């Protein structure tokens, strides 16, 4: 309110992850949206919300379709930071 | 005050040292490291207590990587060059039925986590779908590769029989033993790759042997004795051609 | 009091009759004893027996003559 | 504190005029004699006759060059396959012979005059589907004839 | 009648039959079996216990009681079938299976 | 002369380190400097190693005690179905180990059963492994049961059976044979002592509190009930140089690995012949 | 997850999705069968993962002397007699919360004092 | 060790050698020691091949 698959990818997000290195359900989503651009259709609960989740649909035979766009996701799309880079830790 | 434990050998007391080695026909699970197709490999150096002694490694391969798409299960047979998807050996068992397959792998029909784990080799084994086909697929993968359909699937017989796990048994009728087997070790495999099991600690004091100078002298014995009977042979051979007494 | 929990010296008098028993090299010794008593049989056992057989050319006399020999290995005896 | 108690007295005949066999089918293959009606049950003798190659002044030959005769096998008319034919198009299977060491299990039969009567079990032969038995080719032949000898 | 036929009146009737494992050393004196063939008794106590006992006669021994671990025929079916000094015949359907613990 | 026939070789993950499964079976002092350091191991004073006996009387006894064999095995009909190795052959498996495990082990503890077979039993994993196999390393330990009408758990060795061996040592019929077959004492290898819980002194670690010497060193104490087996002595988890080394207790670690190393260099009496 | 398999081949079953009715199946791909779905639910990955946590508890557990014990009131029978363990899960992640295990009613309870558990 | 219970992430278990060498060592404070111990022998072994050819 204020012609896609019948296949559905739902992943549930970790509040306590979602903190320690921070980020919101708006900016993750955004990353994947940016992503896959028009072909792909992304819906996420709100960061108020009890459970964290982000629904995702493509634009016959469909089923190792999404398993490809799951391990994309997961394994290649960057949120944050500079590639290479992990374990940050602040110094006085 | 002398306690004895040593020979006399032209003269000069001897010691035979205990040799330390891995225990045989012991499963042993180890996370191959970061740059590897294979993520993990179930091991087994599987050996005769006393007869040839075959000294065949099998490898059960976890394919893919901890986030890669596909991860098969193949596994490397003596004589055999590929390493062979698991679904097809045991098609090649006997037990043909997926499920059938699956029950010796794994013990849970609730545990779905593994069992999602099973999916790719099944499908890795869809193409192969009775005991015979499985045989040829064996045997097309050499040995050299011996050119002949007769030929290839008298040969996978022959491997699964003599080479394919021989502790248990190197009989014939024992499909269903070395399967149920191989379905333990794929448990063992899956079971440290869902962080449910450690890796085997290669330094466990209890997977080690210690060869004194009984198993020493005996392994002496062996090819010391094998070397006077196929002398012999060569004797009776001279000694029938020309009736020598 | 034969029933009575036993003391700290006592465990000696235990390691006593270990050595007494064992000695310190029973390792070396029974290993030898096994491989002498039981495994040099079951080496000459194990592939043994060898033969060698002639089958003739089945033409005629002295053809057609089909033969198998055999050599067997039995007990095995050490002085 | 208390039991039903039933005791039967067991005879090992001695006599006999029969030999007593374990027919066994494996669960998978569902086998239900309620749609038997009438059944045959005769010996495989397909692989009767089997030719084996068998190896036959000079050195001896290098194993490329070997020389080679052949020898006929006899298969133990005991250890010929048995072939099961139900009602008439139906169902077919092929009983192979348990291979064990010189140990059986017994059957136990009720008599009439109410005792138990206990036979050895002279030999176990596992029944499957003839579709997952293939016309043996000569290796399996060879090999089989091997086993049972 | 007609040779290959299998005289199928054992089962038809239902007629069951039990398969028993026996140790080596039992089976050996019921051999020494004679008179009737007798060579003991089967006990079946329910409140299940099932054992075997050898009389005095074959036994020559201090008495003992076999007791038998009852076990599942269930992974397959089995049945008795019977050949003659020719004819052949399913006698019976294997309704329980047990094993005879030496004691 | 000793410790040379009690020398082992290792050819070739971290092996020269001192494992945890090296405690009684292994000295953790007597091991070379350089290059061959912690690859030529020496044997405790109580070690001794497998000479291999035949599975079949086992494997004949197993399925006669409730073993059910492979080749019948139906995964979901049993699925709790402890399975059953000997010698890393699977050989079928059982559904009441409790009971089994207590046989085999009283077999052992008889006799029936030789003591130099080792046998495990893994609650967690469902599994019991058994080894008639050659070349395993093993130690003798106290047993001890919770099985004493009169109170706790206590170990089965009492104060009569000492006196009984004490006899037979000034008649110099009572042997470590003697101490084998009674059950009172028994063979662990290093993969039947992952099962184990050893107390370290009997009577220090038996009965429970109802000053204290400072001299002394600060010791732990007797918290478990679950005690299985006693260490015979402590002492005894060293080989032949390092036990002639006076208070090793008080010498810092390599030290005493020094002596076991120039003893073997000390010049004395060889033999009297 | 928890899938099925064919009914004459015991096969496993595919997923096809009937266009027509907008419904799930399972198809064998060795024989004809067919069979409606029980679940919408396909494939489940679980990257946070909490199953090994309470894994090998043998009514035996009692019977493991490796075990320790512990004075803790049960939550259902009150007993005061229990074995206790840590996360079976073997990863390195893994919290140190501790598993009691009721040396009668056989209730697993755990120390966790930021969340409250069933397994 | 096996004297030890489960899960034991105590000081003593995990080889806190409490006492001094004037005081003596416990079985267990002697083997933990033992094997710290041998870790020195070890580099000290390996270090002078290694540092060797460096220095070559
Ligand atoms: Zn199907
Ligand atoms: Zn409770």
């Amino acid at each position: 309110s204020l012609q896609q698959s019948p296949w559905l990818l739902r992943l549930e997000l970790d509040r306590a992850a979602m903190n320690d290195k921070d980020l919101t359900m708006g900016q993750v989503g955004e990353r994947i949206k940016q992503t896959f651009k028009n072909d792909l259709f992304v819906i996420w609960s709100e960061d108020n919300d009890e459970k964290l989740i982000i629904r995702c649909r493509v634009v016959a035979e469909e089923d190792h379709m999404l398993k490809k766009i799951e391990n994309t996701m997961l394994e290649n799309i960057t949120l944050r930071g500079v590639e290479n880079i992990e374990r940050v830790v602040m110094m006085k | 005050f002398d306690m004895g434990g040593y020979f006399i050998i032209n003269g000069s007391e001897k010691v035979l040292i205990a040799q330390e080695r891995s225990a045989g026909n012991i499963v042993q699970v180890f996370k191959k490291a970061a740059p590897s197709p294979i993520s993990h490999v179930a091991e087994i150096r599987s050996a005769l207590e006393k007869g040839s002694r075959f000294i065949s490694t099998l490898q059960v391969k976890l394919y893919g990587r901890e986030g890669s798409s596909a991860r098969t299960i193949k596994a490397t047979l003596p004589y055999i060059k590929q390493d062979i998807p698991i679904v097809i050996i045991f098609r090649a068992l006997g037990i043909i039925p997926d499920g059938e397959i699956l029950e010796h792998i794994c013990y849970d029909v609730n545990d779905w986590q593994m069992l999602e784990m099973l999916k790719p080799c099944v499908e890795d084994g869809f193409v192969i779908q009775d005991r015979e086909t499985a045989l040829d697929f064996i045997g097309r993968r050499g040995t050299a590769l011996g050119i002949k359909k007769e030929k290839r699937i008298q040969y996978a017989k022959d491997i699964l029989q003599k080479e394919f796990l021989p502790h248990i048994t190197q009989l014939e009728g024992f499909e269903s033993r070395k399967a149920f087997f191989l379905g333990y070790m794929i448990n063992r495999l899956l079971l440290c790759a869902l962080d449910r099991k450690d890796q085997d600690d290669r330094d466990h004091f209890g997977k080690k042997r210690l060869d004194l100078a009984g198993p020493l002298l005996a392994q002496l014995f062996k090819t010391l004795f094998k070397k006077l009977t196929k002398d012999i042979f060569r004797y009776m051979q001279r000694t029938v051609e020309e009736a020598h007494d | 009091d034969e029933s009575a929990p036993i003391t700290a010296e006592d465990s000696w008098a235990v390691i006593s009759a270990f050595f007494r028993e064992k000695g310190l090299v029973s390792q070396q010794l029974d290993s030898f004893n096994q491989f002498v008593d039981y495994t040099l049989q079951d080496i000459i056992c194990e592939d043994s027996t060898l033969i060698l057989e002639q089958l003739a050319q089945h033409t005629t006399e002295s053809d057609n003559i089909s033969r198998k020999y055999e050599i067997s290995f039995g007990k095995i005896y050490v002085t | 504190n208390e039991f039903p108690l039933r005791a039967i007295p067991k005879e090992d005949l001695e006599n006999m005029r029969t030999h007593l066999l374990k027919f066994q089918s494996k669960k998978k293959i569902n086998p239900v004699t309620d749609f038997h009606l009438p059944v045959r049950l005769h010996r495989k003798d397909t692989r009767n006759l089997q030719f084996q190659l068998t190896r036959a002044g000079n050195l001896r030959r290098k194993t490329r060059q070997l020389k080679v005769l052949d020898e006929n096998a006899k298969k133990l008319r005991f250890e010929e396959f048995y072939p099961w034919v139900m009602e008439d198009g139906y169902n077919t299977w092929v009983g192979s012979y348990e291979a064990g060491n010189s140990d059986s299990y017994v059957l136990l039969s009720v008599e009439d005059d109410g005792s138990f009567t206990m036979i050895p079990a002279d030999k176990v032969y596992k029944f499957t589907a003839r579709n997952k038995y293939a016309t043996l080719t000569i290796d399996e032949a060879e090999k089989r004839m091997d086993k049972k000898s | 009648e007609e040779s290959l036929d299998l005289d199928l009146e054992r089962s038809n009737r239902q007629v069951w039959l039990v398969r028993l494992p026996m140790f080596l050393a039992e089976k050996w004196r019921d051999r020494n079996n004679l008179h009737g063939q007798e060579l003991g008794k089967i006990r079946i106590n329910k409140d299940s216990k099932i054992t075997l006992l050898l009389n005095e006669n074959d036994n020559d021994s201090i008495p003992h009681e076999y007791d038998l671990e009852l076990t599942k025929k269930v992974v397959e079916n089995e049945y008795v079938f019977t050949e003659q000094n020719k004819k052949t015949a399913i006698v019976g359907t294997v309704c329980h299976e047990c094993q005879v613990m030496p004691s | 002369t000793l410790s040379h026939l009690r020398r082992t070789n290792t050819p070739i993950a971290k092996p020269r380190q001192l494992h945890n499964t090296h405690w009684g079976l292994v000295c953790p002092a007597e091991t070379p400097e350089g290059q061959a350091c912690g690859l030529v191991k020496n044997l405790s004073l109580m070690s001794c190693i497998s000479v291999g006996t035949d599975p079949m009387p086992i494997i004949t006894f197993l399925s006669e005690w409730g073993m059910e064999p492979l080749e019948d095995y139906v995964p979901h009909q049993s699925p709790d179905a402890t399975r059953v190795f000997v010698n890393g052959v699977w050989h079928g498996v059982h559904r009441n180990p409790a009971r089994l495990m207590e046989t085999l082990r009283t077999l052992r503890r008889k006799g029936d059963i030789n003591p130099e077979v080792s046998m495990i039993r893994d609650i967690r994993e469902k599994e019991l492994k058994i080894f008639t196999d050659a070349g395993r390393v093993y130690r003798p330990l106290f047993i001890v049961e919770d099985d004493e009408s009169l109170g706790h758990k206590e170990l089965k060795v009492r104060k009569g059976h000492i006196a009984k061996l004490m006899a037979t040592e000034y008649q110099d019929e009572y042997t470590w044979s003697s101490l084998l077959n009674e059950g009172l004492v028994e063979y662990i290898d290093a993969e039947e002592e992952e099962s184990i819980l050893i107390a370290m002194q009997p009577e220090d670690l038996e009965p429970a509190e109802a000053d204290v010497d400072p001299a002394k060193r600060i010791r732990v104490s007797h918290h478990a009930t679950t005690f299985t087996h006693c260490e015979i002595h402590p002492s005894m988890i060293l080989g032949v140089a390092a036990s002639i080394i006076p208070f090793p207790d008080h010498n810092q670690s390599p030290r005493n690995t020094y002596q076991s190393a120039m003893g073997k260099q000390a010049m004395g009496v060889f033999l009297t012949n | 997850t928890t899938f099925r398999f064919c009914r004459d081949c015991n096969n496993m079953l595919y997923p096809r999705e009937d266009k027509e009715n907008n419904r799930l199946l399972f198809e064998c791909r060795t024989c004809s069968y067919v069979e409606e779905a029980g679940s919408p639910l396909v494939y489940r990955h679980e990257l946070i993962t909490n199953i090994g946590e309470t894994a090998g508890v043998v009514q035996d557990i009692g019977s493991d002397p490796t075990l320790p014990r512990s004075d803790r009131e049960c939550p259902k029978c009150h007993s005061r007699e229990n074995v206790f363990f840590q996360s079976q899960q073997r990863r390195k992640d893994t919290s140190m919360v501790l598993f009691f295990v009721c040396l009668s009613c056989s209730h697993i309870f755990t120390s966790d004092q930021k969340n409250k558990r069933t397994q | 060790l096996p004297h030890f219970s489960k899960d034991d992430y105590s000081p003593e278990s995990k080889g806190f050698v409490e006492n001094s060498y004037l005081r003596g060592l416990t079985p267990q404070e002697f083997f933990f020691h033992a094997m710290g111990g041998r870790e020195g022998l070890i580099d000290t072994a390996v270090k002078t091949a290694e540092t060797g050819y460096i220095q070559r």
